[PDB]
């Protein structure tokens, strides 16, 4: 066969770990799951910096903690604006995840609290900025940076999808660099807890799973489709699906096409064609042998799983760091008031939080 | 070439959610 004795019994018992781990891990994050931490801080605690992001989604800035000088991303939303963009249940349920949820590639929220006017995540600072801006830089990822990235999602969609949690998200622009060079995965907003299926059209054109196009109830195996879109763009500069319009990359995506560059391996691209499989009984992901057909894959026989977890591997690439508060691997924007009105608002839809 | 359309798809930037 493929092992012999020890080997086979090595990823056995390798394969067992993760069980007990795992069902470790989900007993944590159901006891803080049922019972969330609130009102940990509040904002005359902080020195606002910097914006560091900024869109329908609200607001992030780079802020410094007055006592500790420590800095933290804080994540800013208008009550009244969620409200009216009818987004009360993805909010509350994106803090609940991010204060349940533990994991190293997983950005912790260190504080929450509200106002009259505003909800307010305080995360660890990730100094290194979004992947997607070191990708479009460099223009290419090489196998082994890709496969540095790619395990750390196997590893933390492995973890996730064992708390039943759909993630839904995952694409360069929503990946940050640590200063370490480790992945730091952020945005909660369209993650849900699923134990069946699913229904929401949500997501990014280019990383939607054809049953998400097609209008079907679906799983967790969107979250497989998506990182072999990730490990195909990391590695080639580009995704497998694009076009002038969102209609045309669904055209793609459905038709079970996908073409490679010619300096991909063929380990990837086998890995690749299985993640990419529009057929969902044979998706990578969505086996009998679930993520252990993705782990043991031939592209990742050079990935040591437990020491990518303990972080005890050499990053490929440290992004530049000058300091606490260094904001240079973020965007410019301009800088907008954080106004906290004297009256409460939206009181009610947000007791939660 | 396949990046030549990369570039001409216009979606080489940010992109958003749908
Ligand atoms: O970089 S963020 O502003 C950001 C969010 C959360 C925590 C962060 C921590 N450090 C820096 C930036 C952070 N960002 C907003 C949405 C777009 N995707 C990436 C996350």
């Amino acid at each position: 066969g493929h092992m012999g004795n020890a080997a086979a019994a090595k990823k056995g018992s390798e394969q067992e770990s993760v069980k007990e781990f795992l069902a470790k891990a989900k007993e944590e994050f159901l006891k803080k799951w049922e019972s969330p931490s609130q009102n940990t801080a509040q904002l005359d605690h902080f020195d606002r910096i910097k914006t560091l992001g900024t869109g329908s989604f609200g607001r992030v800035m780079l802020v410094k903690h007055k006592e500790t000088g420590n800095h933290y991303a804080m994540k800013i939303l208008d009550k009244q604006k969620v409200v009216k963009l009818k987004q009360i249940e993805h909010t509350l349920n994106e803090k609940r995840i991010l204060q349940a949820v533990n994991f190293p590639f997983l950005v912790k929220l260190e504080f929450s609290f509200k106002d009259n006017s505003n909800l307010y995540m305080v995360m660890e600072y990730v100094p290194g900025g979004e992947m997607f801006s070191h990708l479009r830089r460099i223009g290419r990822f090489s196998e082994p940076h890709a496969r540095f990235y790619a395990a750390q999602i196997v590893l933390t969609f492995e973890y996730l999808h064992s708390l039943d949690l759909i993630y839904r998200d995952l694409k360069p622009e929503n990946l940050l660099i640590d200063q370490q060079g480790y992945i730091q995965v952020t945005d909660f907003g369209f993650a849900k807890r699923v134990k069946g299926r699913t229904w929401t059209l949500c997501g990014t054109p280019e990383y939607l799973a054809p049953e998400i196009i097609l209008s079907k109830g679906y799983n967790k195996a969107v979250d497989w489709w998506a990182l072999g879109v990730l490990i195909y763009e990391m590695a080639a500069g580009y995704p497998p699906f694009f076009a002038d319009q969102p209609i045309q990359i669904y055209e793609k995506i459905v038709s079970g096409k996908v073409r490679f560059p010619s300096h991909f391996s063929s380990d990837l691209k086998d890995l690749l064609r299985n993640l990419l499989q529009v057929d969902l009984t044979k998706r990578f992901g969505n086996l009998k042998n679930g993520v252990n057909d993705i782990k043991n894959h031939k592209w990742f026989a050079t990935t040591d799983w437990i020491a990518i977890y303990q972080r005890k591997v050499e990053a490929p690439f440290i992004p530049k760091f000058k300091g606490p508060g260094d904001t240079s691997n973020f965007d410019d924007y301009e800088e907008e008031e954080i106004r906290v009105s004297i009256n409460e608002k939206c009181g009610k839809e947000f007791t939660e939080f | 070439t396949t990046y030549a359309d990369f570039i001409a798809s216009g979606r080489t930037g940010r992109r958003s959610a749908i």
